[PDB]
């Protein structure tokens, strides 16, 4: 109803989660309904700007957003004597610290299950005229329950899908971005959203994140590598772009992302291909990904969870502690 | 989401009515607070949804608290301050006060104390509670241009229709309109208003020129009382001079 005005103090702390941009994120419990939350803990007297603009971004888009796979912010309680925190239904974990956990397998159909819910979560976001431009594995939530909730919404923003108006370029973490934010654009689509989920997709069937480089020249031959090399060929607007020049990787190399992911089962590589075209314009809609063969008759409601650790909540905190 | 919209009841017993603030002195303390948030953030040169947004939080501010407990121009300064972090269009809070200093005159400034920004920084908290977190606002702007972009009769009378209830919408804001009908209504009202004003028949360019109710095409449910109504309250402001 009313936000803003009801204490902290009628949750019960349990612990520290996670570290966050603006604040420190606890897990506690509310001590009148007992439901367990997550709260993001918003400092303000440190900084001279005041109430951060980054989780005033936050609150104006998550009030927007409204789908059973996207994270939902309760309300926002305060220090009341300060501080405010701002409230989530409790996620027990994130996928990368289930992943680095060794503590579970995840098998074609938890991956089914999924990619189904993140997808569904990022057409609705993509519906709404929204990007998310920071779709990673610890910023994708997993309860215990099975349900996927996309989260972390610090760096979304409106996009315009009547007019071409121009975004910021540096807003994927590295690993994660597509070629056209690589080669400097920044008239962008919700294009690069889907490349973010295809290397997420590939990350579930192999160990490690797909492509790990530690500078934007190297990231993108890694990509060139396994993804071929960007060229009019199978990318025509590729010259059109700033960098296009500066950066060409160390061959031409023709595609063999079919070759370098053979264990990936049929219809999930088609998927995978799909969602990591080169050419944004080429590469499937959040809603396309939803008609491909591996999602198109999936339903998870009816698909058992994979026996997640009800002892311990895997963040990716907790993980690169231990 | 809260409601926020009230009735003529509710505005005669505001927070500033009830500890004896007489209707007038409210009216004029709306106003100063207004146009000085316009002013500012003007001179900051911010976006006209800036302003608005400010202004917004401003008059919302004061249905929860009493002038006499909160002086109106503090307030101001952090409407505009918070309204800027919304809006995407950030100013520092010290450049704020500058602006507010050369603007004001010794006494009027001399609400902001010892310390302008830290009155203004603990305020935000403040602000933000008494607003409920609820920051997407959308004003009379955008709507005054959708429908005018679906006239067609005569394309100098159009503009200068949309210009003149462009001015109007700005007017409006010095009041508690924006706390009575939603920004949809008021840019009907104002487009009713510069048409009478103008002698212009509106009907006549649209589908259905016979028929004088030409604004349900835009809006529904909205007699022709509410939006003469409105027009007297932003007519008021031209009130006898001024
Ligand atoms: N609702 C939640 N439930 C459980 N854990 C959460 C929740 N929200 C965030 N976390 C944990 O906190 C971490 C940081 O939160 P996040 O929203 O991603 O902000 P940021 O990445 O900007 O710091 C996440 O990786 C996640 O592990
Ligand atoms: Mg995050
Ligand atoms: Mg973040």
């Amino acid at each position: 109803i009313d936000w803003g005005k009801r204490c902290v103090d009628k949750f019960d702390i349990i612990g520290i989660i996670g570290e966050g941009t603006y604040g420190q994120v606890y897990k506690a419990r509310d001590k009148d309904t007992g439901e367990m939350v997550a709260l993001k803990k918003v400092r303000l007297d440190n900084e001279k700007e005041g109430f951060p603009i980054t989780a005033i971004r936050e609150i104006k888009i998550l009030r927007q957003l409204t789908h059973q796979s996207i994270i939902n912010m309760k309300e926002i309680v305060t220090d009341k004597e300060g501080a405010f925190y701002l409230v989530f239904e409790y996620m027990d974990h994130d996928l990368m610290g289930l992943l680095e956990s060794g503590l579970v397998h995840f098998n074609e159909n938890h991956i089914k299950s999924f990619m189904r819910q993140l997808m569904e979560g990022l057409d609705y976001c993509h519906k709404k005229n929204f990007l998310h431009r920071d779709i990673k594995c610890s910023n994708i939530l997993l309860n215990n329950r099975g349900q996927i909730k996309l989260a972390d919404f610090g760096l979304a923003r409106l996009y315009s899908s009547e007019e071409s108006r121009p975004y910021t370029n540096k807003v994927i973490t590295l690993w994660y971005r597509p070629p056209e934010l690589l080669l400097g654009e920044e008239r962008y689509t919700p294009a690069i959203d889907v490349w973010s989920c295809g290397c997420i997709l590939g990350e579930l069937f192999t160990k490690k994140p797909i492509f790990q480089a530690n500078q934007e020249l190297a990231q993108l031959e890694l990509i060139s590598r396994i993804c071929g090399s960007p060229c009019p060929a199978v990318w025509p607007d590729v010259i059109k772009l700033p960098y296009f020049n500066t950066m060409k990787p160390k061959k031409q190399y023709r595609r063999k992302l079919r070759e370098e992911f053979v264990f990936i089962p049929a219809a999930a590589l088609d998927l995978f291909d799909y969602m990591l075209a080169l050419d944004p314009s080429k590469r499937c809609t959040a809603e396309q990904a939803l008609q491909c063969e591996f999602l198109r008759d999936v339903e998870p409601s009816k698909m058992p969870p994979p026996d997640l650790p009800l002892w311990q909540d895997c963040h990716e905190l907790w993980s690169k502690k231990r | 989401k809260p409601c926020w919209y009230w009735d003529k009841k509710d505005l005669a017993h505001t927070p500033s009515q009830l500890e004896g603030l007489d209707p007038a002195t409210e009216a004029r303390y709306r106003r100063e607070g207004a146009r000085f948030i316009f002013d500012v953030g003007t001179r900051l040169g911010l976006h006209y949804d800036t302003l608005a947004t400010g202004i917004i939080y401003f008059h919302r501010f004061y249905m929860f608290h009493s002038f006499k407990q909160f002086p109106r121009y503090v307030t101001g300064a952090c409407c505009l301050f918070l309204a800027g972090k919304v809006e995407e269009t950030p100013k520092k809070c010290k450049d704020i006060i500058k602006t507010a200093r050369s603007l004001l005159n010794d006494v009027q400034f001399g609400q902001f104390g010892d310390d302008p920004k830290e009155e203004v920084m603990v305020l935000e908290r403040i602000l933000l509670q008494t607003i409920k977190f609820d920051l997407q606002v959308e004003h009379p702007y955008q709507f005054l241009l959708k429908y005018a972009k679906q006239l067609k009769g005569d394309k100098n009378k159009i503009q200068k229709l949309v210009q003149m209830a462009w001015t109007f919408v700005n007017d409006s804001l010095c009041t508690t309109l924006s706390l009575q009908w939603e920004p949809e209504i008021i840019a009907v009202a104002v487009m009713y208003l510069a048409g009478r004003l103008c002698k212009f028949e509106i009907q006549e360019w649209t589908s259905k020129p016979m028929y004088r109710r030409w604004w349900e095409q835009f809006v529904q449910d909205v007699p022709v009382d509410v939006l003469e109504d409105i027009c007297h309250q932003i007519l008021d402001l031209y009130s006898q001079g001024k």
